[PDB]
């Protein structure tokens, strides 16, 4: 287990645009920019 | 002993930081960084700059970068600013 690492980049495109989405996403806390249903 | 701050300081620290890696990688195209949140945010910046797909709507990715920029233009006037958007927030 534990073998498969994620690479660093890609050229696919979107792909690579939403795995950047993610770094910057947990980066910063920002509003939640909804009402928020939730406890 | 708790070091947690005020659940809006704390989260204004975290969230400033956030501009201060677009503030770093907007001024920054050397490549004397080899830190993972200088090479994911230069390639989102220069990305911003050679994307016109985000005012046509179909980038999120850029969508996020504004949110913390137009935030930032509320109390940053600065028209010598690094980052792009912040500027095209505040004077349109």
């Amino acid at each position: 287990g534990s073998m498969n690492q994620p690479q660093r980049m890609a050229p696919v495109g979107t792909d690579k645009e939403l795995s950047d989405l993610l770094d910057f996403s947990m980066m910063f806390p920002l509003p939640v920019t909804n009402g928020k249903g939730r406890p | 002993g708790s070091a947690t701050q005020s659940p809006g300081d704390s989260r204004r620290l975290s969230i400033q930081r956030a501009i201060q890696s677009l503030v770093h990688a907007a001024q920054c195209r050397n490549a004397n960084c080899s830190l993972p949140s200088c090479q994911k945010m230069k390639r989102v910046v220069q990305h911003t700059k050679g994307c016109k797909r985000k005012t046509n709507g179909g980038c999120p990715i850029c969508k996020q970068l504004i949110a913390l920029a137009a935030y930032h233009a509320k109390h940053c006037q600065e028209n010598k600013c690094p980052v792009p958007f912040c500027l095209n927030i505040k004077q349109k």
